[PDB]
């Protein structure tokens, strides 16, 4: 019964050659006019939106908190000896601070001086295209101190003692408030509290947080956090090689050949937190410098 | 701010909804 | 070496009973006068076995529970399960912080096969429990003559070679050899299928031991009168106990039914396959290791199982197995429910099946006109003409010249199902006169007897003399009875309305064609005559006793004539005619007298008025029989005798040229060889009887139907399903529900097999095109074991949708439940518009929050990633692990919901195979009720507080709803319009692709 294959009457898996012909004709133009409706409503999908604004922004309502080595499983281990062992790290932060650059920030009518001091927001506009091309404040690697350096093609880095830098993630209209200066208990901080937005590191528990011995913090003129002057973010479309302030943390005392917890987190009014999401709003790190 | 969503009026809705659906379903079955 | 055993029993049962008196003494050893001593009796009970059937072979519960849990589904969701228990070994040993999603399914599908296990064991085994409340195992002692003296004993104590005696009431325990009996007809009704009672004579007759009238069988009763016997055979190397032991041994088959349910194995796994293997090759051709390339293949044939199809199949033939029992139609087995719809042969029993068992009076001779009283069992027929004085005057000779009384208990009993003591032919008398001639109770004694004569065994004639109570004539009344050639030669007068008038030929030979007429009808008629003693000869006290001629014997006044048979029941003949009228090829198997079995047939449809047989034409032209051609012959009637000597490709001829058989005088085996002889021609067969001779009929019968009490236990064990009621109509309702069901189930397959393309095709394009997962696993399991439980069964509640009794029976070789029809429109066509509507859902939910369709592409290898917290979308916004998850849990959400939106449509459009919505109807209130449940919970599995906690099912933004609206319509109005050119243009495109 399955040698149906074929017969001197015309089979041909099943069926003639002309029934092969009428149902595949029926299908071809069944799944031509099937994906022609879904092109339609997709295009009517695309139309309700705009191109300078996401329609839904809440599920990004708590921003997070990244860092450059990219680390498999936030940790970071390696020899301060062997340099094939910390490979992976440097070459991420390098190509991460490859669009820093004073050569890549060289053109004036996109570039924009804001300054070595952090200041008030900079609002250019509303958010539609009546207005050109916005500007993108400029941010040189030498705000961040001890963790940038005038280093070749190959940032030579911290081996003993490193440095991990923290990013805010750039969120479309979002306008960082830092906390008041009625400040719930927020661990030794310089008191330029209105024009930045903290960030503080610590270590997680009594054992993690003796371990660490210092941390030193490099920003834009010497503040552990990220300036006012930056947001908010104006999309990709309007605002294209835009660059988010960045604030780098190096822990100088560190206890070698053991693996301690840090867990960098940010403050503000306008930051929250998540006990599922240990990446929004805080910042969790595993070091160990194995010698 | 733009960053937030009413979630809970909206599940508030979904379950009067789910109720009400169920229940007059279950009047459907009972046409006495 | 049981090949051998059952070999042995299908041959005819062979005997030694034609003996001399001095022989057989001689052969068992035992006085024919005084038995066997009692401790001879207990030596041959001690040897082979006390006298009884060895029980049945008992079926313990554990046994049909691990049965319930295998099959030819679950065995499909079994092996799915031990796919996913091997998929979960290599994910779980081969990645990191592996997923607990495969093992979850692991344990869901090996849930949903326990289940189903549990449910369908307790209906099965309800099923026979009310079956276990049927067993009236009365013990039976039998009076046996031992040493001299008589004793009563247990029916287990009785041996092989000693004297039995019976009593007219009694059952014959064993076979026994008649050694001297006195006027003993014994009913072998059960066992052989005569109908009137048999006697049973010492003398041999007839070399089939059966024919024969010097052996009593085992399960026989003895209508009247004594014999005795010495015992032959003991237990199950009895005549019954033999042919009960061959039903045991015998196979039941495979169903129409569950051919079906492996013919859609074949094709749900052979695209299962197909897809699995064409996909784990591409998965190897485009980046992805050996070592997710087999999870790939266990997740696409596994995906395309589905899973809560067995619930809803085993729910379904559970719901119409509900109605089977509620009008008293019991079916023992689940499935047995849709083997009357396949059905395209019946072979049915006639004495006990077709017929009423019991004898009763059918028509009647008076003023030279035959009156047909009623024979229904009922009483919901045509009353005679009740007035006249010829009907008085025979009334009153058939209830006063009769042996028979009612009982104690019988008078809330009905008349006709009540016993009565006598000859079968009195009991239809008396029940004949108490139910048309008002009651005989007072009528007997109103007129005082005073000599009687009984039955002579030569001339048999009966007669009795009584006193006259009218107050006009005091002369005694004499009545008599006897067979009409013997009346005759006793009477010179002749009643007509109320006056006498000679016995002129004109009206004799008009009396003689009606004797030929309700003879030849297969009717026993018996003549009635009466007579009014001169007072002025024979005083009102002169006794007239029984010795010389004091009453004359000639010039009587013969009343009329009153024939006799066993009708058939009141909704037989309709039912009859509703099975041909499906399209049923009707055929009578009985082991009755053709004589009687002709006429039968000719009165229930199996053979048509006007249709002649083979000895018909030949009696029309006056030519000899072996002269007609066969072919000229549409119905025919085959004598067991004659089946006897006959191959397969001669029964198979009988078959297939002849459309309305009769076979007549068939032993049991002989039924079983005809049900094998029918069952060659591929068609379905469907057996139904009472007797023991029909239990290997039966059993191998795709399905056997027995009586609830006219039937015999034997008969009632090995039959398929039991008709606790009796009314042979129940045939037709179990052949209509079906048909029905089987339709419904093919409606509620392609619902459940059109959700699989919208199922399996977000994990296809996830590899494919390399997008985040589109559907999740928790979500399928929301919609195979959710919302679509309840639509899938309230499409069983579904209607005809034209009339199912009209057309002709399924062909097995060409209509299969699950066509390539059925694939193309679910596989093909909806399931395929299902699929883009949630993909639809899935874009707009993503690009109104950043991720715009374009953007999706390639974004899985940083999107399923735990660490990559900044994964940039369309607008350059950076989204962490769980921000972006909670948009996917939140994508797969509304593709649920997306699914619950498509299936409304495909509801209302399964809901109908030909119509068009608007002809049948929306008025199936489960299947309204199966779209409000289905929504509610939809909503519920989203809004409630914690779901996407337990289930990961976040709530849904209101405007994602309407994604999926116009899915749904396209959907209704591209099947509304298939199926309505399949309504105007029945030709063949639209019907023969789409139509399933
Ligand atoms: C950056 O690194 C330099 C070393 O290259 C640090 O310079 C030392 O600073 C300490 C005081 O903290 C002096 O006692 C040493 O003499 C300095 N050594 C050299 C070689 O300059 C410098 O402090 C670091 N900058 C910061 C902000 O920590
Ligand atoms: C840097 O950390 C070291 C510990 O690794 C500190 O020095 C230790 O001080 C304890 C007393 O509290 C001594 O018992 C250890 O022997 C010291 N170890 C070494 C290597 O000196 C040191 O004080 C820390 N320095 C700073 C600036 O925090
Ligand atoms: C085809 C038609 C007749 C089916 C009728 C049912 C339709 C109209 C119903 C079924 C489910 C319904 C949705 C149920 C749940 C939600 C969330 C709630 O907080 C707002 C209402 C909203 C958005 C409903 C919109 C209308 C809706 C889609
Ligand atoms: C991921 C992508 C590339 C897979 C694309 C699969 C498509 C092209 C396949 C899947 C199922 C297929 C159909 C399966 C059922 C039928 C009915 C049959 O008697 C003829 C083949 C026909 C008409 C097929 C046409 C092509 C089809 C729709
Ligand atoms: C021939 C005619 C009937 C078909 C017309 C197509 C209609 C029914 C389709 C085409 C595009 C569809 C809309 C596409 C865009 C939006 C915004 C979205 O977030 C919700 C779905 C929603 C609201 C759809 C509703 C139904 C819609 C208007
Ligand atoms: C916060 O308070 C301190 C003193 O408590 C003061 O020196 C500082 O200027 C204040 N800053 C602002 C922004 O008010
Ligand atoms: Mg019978
Ligand atoms: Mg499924
Ligand atoms: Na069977």
């Amino acid at each position: 019964k399955k040698f149906i294959w074929n017969s001197e009457k015309k089979e041909f898996l099943g069926r003639t050659g002309g029934s092969w012909f009428k149902i595949l004709l029926f299908y071809v133009i069944f799944y031509g006019c099937l994906a022609g409706i879904f092109i339609g409503t997709i295009q009517v999908m695309l139309l309700t939106i705009s191109e300078f604004k996401p329609t839904y922004q809440d599920r990004v309502a708590p921003p997070g908190l990244t860092q450059i080595p990219q680390s498999q499983k936030t940790e970071i281990s390696f020899r301060p000896n062997d340099p094939q062992s910390y490979e992976s790290y440097v070459v991420s932060i390098v190509r991460f601070l490859e669009k820093y650059k004073d050569l890549a920030q060289k053109d004036d009518m996109i570039f924009e001086d804001c300054g070595n001091v952090p200041s008030e927001l900079k609002e250019r506009g509303e958010y539609n295209n009546e207005r050109g091309e916005r500007k993108v404040c400029r941010f040189r690697l030498e705000w961040l101190g001890n963790c940038s350096g005038l280093n070749d093609e190959t940032y030579g880095y911290k081996d003993g003692k490193p440095c991990v830098i923290i990013k805010l993630n750039r969120v479309l209209g979002f306008k960082p408030k830092p906390p008041k200066n009625e400040s719930l208990e927020t661990y030794p901080v310089m008191k330029y509290n209105p024009y930045v937005l903290p960030v503080h590191c610590t270590g997680k528990r009594d054992e993690d947080k003796e371990k660490v011995g210092t941390m030193e913090y490099f920003g834009l003129g010497g503040y552990p956090g990220f300036p006012l002057q930056y947001y908010p973010y104006y999309g990709k479309l309007l605002q294209p090689k835009y660059l988010q302030p960045l604030m780098a943390v190096q822990f100088t005392n560190l206890t070698m050949d053991t693996e301690i917890r840090i867990e960098c987190k940010a403050y503000g009014e306008n930051i929250g937190y998540s006990e599922k999401d240990r990446f929004q709003g805080r910042f969790d790190v595993k070091i160990e410098v194995k010698s | 701010d733009p960053f937030y969503y009413d979630y809970e009026t909206v599940r508030n809705g979904g379950l009067i909804f789910a109720a009400l659906a169920f229940i007059v379903g279950l009047i459907i079955i009972l046409s006495k | 070496k049981e090949r051998d055993m059952d070999e042995l029993k299908k041959e005819v049962s062979m005997d030694d009973h034609k003996l001399s008196l001095d022989e057989l003494h001689r052969k068992y050893g035992t006085d024919l006068s005084r038995g066997l001593t009692p401790a001879r009796a207990a030596e041959i009970l001690a040897r082979d076995g006390p006298n009884a059937l060895t029980p049945p072979p008992t079926t313990p519960e554990w046994v049909k529970f691990c049965r319930q849990l295998f099959g030819g589904f679950s065995m499909l969701l079994w092996i799915g399960a031990i796919l996913c228990f091997l998929a979960y070994g290599i994910q779980a040993a081969t990645e990191e912080e592996p997923q607990n999603d495969n093992l979850y399914l692991g344990v869901v599908l090996s849930a949903v096969v326990i289940i189903t296990g549990c449910f369908s064991y307790y209906q099965e085994a309800k099923s026979s429990k009310i079956m276990e409340s049927f067993k009236n195992m009365v013990p039976q002692q039998a009076l046996v003559i031992r040493n001299g003296e008589k004793m009563s004993i247990n029916a287990e104590e009785v041996v092989v070679g000693d004297l039995v005696e019976v009593k007219g009431g009694d059952r014959i325990p064993a076979d026994l050899r008649i050694i001297s009996a006195n006027g003993c007809k014994v009913d072998n009704s059960s066992l052989t299928g005569e109908s009137e009672p048999q006697t049973r004579s010492p003398d041999f007759t007839n070399e089939n031991p059966l024919e024969t009238r010097n052996i009593a069988f085992f399960s026989t009763n003895c209508v009247e009168g004594t014999a005795r016997g010495i015992v032959v055979y003991t237990g199950d190397r009895t005549v019954m106990g033999r042919i009960a032991t061959l039903a045991s041994g015998l196979e039941g088959g495979q169903t129409p039914i569950a051919a079906e349910i492996e013919h859609f194995i074949h094709i749900i796994t052979g695209v299962a396959v197909f897809l699995g293997v064409s996909f784990f090759i591409l998965s190897l051709i485009l980046e992805y290791t050996w070592l997710e390339a087999v999870i790939f293949l266990i997740g696409i044939i596994v995906a395309n199982v589905p899973e809560g199809l067995l619930a809803t199949v085993t729910v379904c033939l559970t719901l119409t197995a509900k109605r089977m029992a509620r009008k008293n139609c019991l079916v023992k087995n689940l499935e047995a429910v849709e083997t009357l719809g396949s059905t395209s042969t019946i072979c049915s029993d006639k004495t006990g099946t077709l017929t009423q068992n019991r004898m009763t009076v059918a028509h009647m001779w008076s003023d030279n006109q035959i009156h047909e009283a009623d024979t229904t069992e009922n009483q919901s027929g045509v009353s005679f003409d009740k007035t006249s004085a010829t009907w008085l005057a025979l009334s009153r000779i058939a209830g006063l010249c009769n042996r028979a009384v009612f009982q104690a208990n019988q008078e809330n009993l009905p008349i006709l199902k009540r016993a009565v003591a006598g000859d079968a032919s009195e009991s239809a008398l008396l029940k004949c006169i108490e139910l048309c001639c008002g009651s005989v109770k007072e009528m007997r004694e109103r007129y005082t007897k005073i000599v009687e004569i009984p039955f002579n065994s030569t001339n048999k004639y009966q007669l009795s003399i009584h006193k006259n109570p009218n107050t006009a004539e005091p002369r005694h009344l004499l009545v008599m009875k006897g067979a009409p050639e013997r009346i005759l030669d006793r009477c010179s007068s002749i009643l007509i309305h109320g006056k006498e008038q000679p016995l002129d030929e004109e009206l004799k030979d008009a009396f003689q064609n009606a004797y030929l007429e309700l003879g030849g009808l297969g009717e026993r008629v018996l003549g009635f005559c009466h007579l009014f003693l001169p007072d002025e000869q024979f005083p009102e006290g002169f006794q007239f006793d029984t010795d010389d001629v004091n009453f004359p014997l000639d010039n009587l006044c013969f009343v009329g004539l009153i024939s006799m048979i066993d009708p058939p029941r009141a909704a037989v003949p309709d039912a009859v005619g509703k099975c041909r009228s499906a399209g049923i090829k009707v055929i009578m198997v009985t082991g009755d007298h053709p004589i009687t079995a002709k006429a039968i047939a000719k009165g229930v449809g199996i053979i048509s008025e006007g249709n002649e047989t083979v000895e018909d034409i030949a009696a029309r032209l006056n030519i000899p029989v072996s002269q007609v051609n066969p072919r000229d012959a549409k119905a025919c009637v085959v004598h067991g005798s004659d089946l006897k000597d006959m191959t397969s490709e001669q029964l198979d001829d009988i078959l297939k040229y002849h459309t309305e058989i009769v076979f007549a005088r068939t032993s049991p085996q002989q039924k079983l060889i005809i049900v094998e002889g029918c069952q060659r021609q591929g068609a379905i067969v469907a057996v139904t009887g009472d007797g023991v001779n029909d239990s290997p009929a039966s059993k191998k019968a795709d399905i056997g139907v027995a009586m609830g009490i006219a039937g015999s236990d034997v008969s009632k064990q090995a039959a398929d399903m039991i008709l606790l009621d009796d009314n042979f109509a129940s045939i037709v309702t179990g052949v209509e529900e079906g048909r029905l069901i089987f339709d419904n189930l093919k409606k509620s397959i392609a619902y459940t097999l059109t959700s699989n393309i919208p199922e399996i095709t977000p994990f296809l394009i996830f590899i494919i095109a390399n997008i985040p997962l589109p559907l999740g696993t928790v979500t399928i399991l929301c919609i195979d074991l959710g919302t679509d439980m309840v639509p899938a069964i309230s499409l069983a509640y579904e209607q005809a949708e034209s009339d199912i009794m009209k057309r002709q029976p399924r062909n097995p070789k060409t209509d299969k439940l699950v066509n390539e029809q059925l694939i193309s429109m679910a596989y093909g066509q909806i399931g395929m518009i299902q699929a883009l509507g949630g993909f639809f859902t899935y874009f707009v939910i993503l690009a109104e929050n950043g991720f715009l369709p374009i953007h999706l592409l390639g974004l899985r290898v940083n999107w399923d990633d735990r660490w990559i917290n900044d994964v940039e979308d369309s607008y350059g916004q950076q989204w962490t692990y769980e921000q972006r998850k909670i948009v996917e849990f939140t994508c797969h959400t509304p593709f649920f919901v997306t699914i619950v939106v498509v299936q409304w449509a495909d509801l209302v459009i399964c809901k109908t195979r030909r119509n068009s919505v608007f002809q049948q109807g929306m008025k199936n209130k489960i299947l309204i009720f199966g779209l409000f449940e289905e929504t509610a919970l939809a909503a519920f599995l989203s809004y409630c507080p914690g779901m996407g906690v337990a289930l990961r099912m976040y709530p849904l933004k209101p405007t994602w709803w309407f994604c999926a609206f116009p899915y749904s319509l396209l959907i209704f109005v591209y099947d509304e319009v298939r199926k309505l050119i399949i309504r105007r243009r029945p030709g063949g495109w639209v019907e023969k692709e789409t139509y399933y």
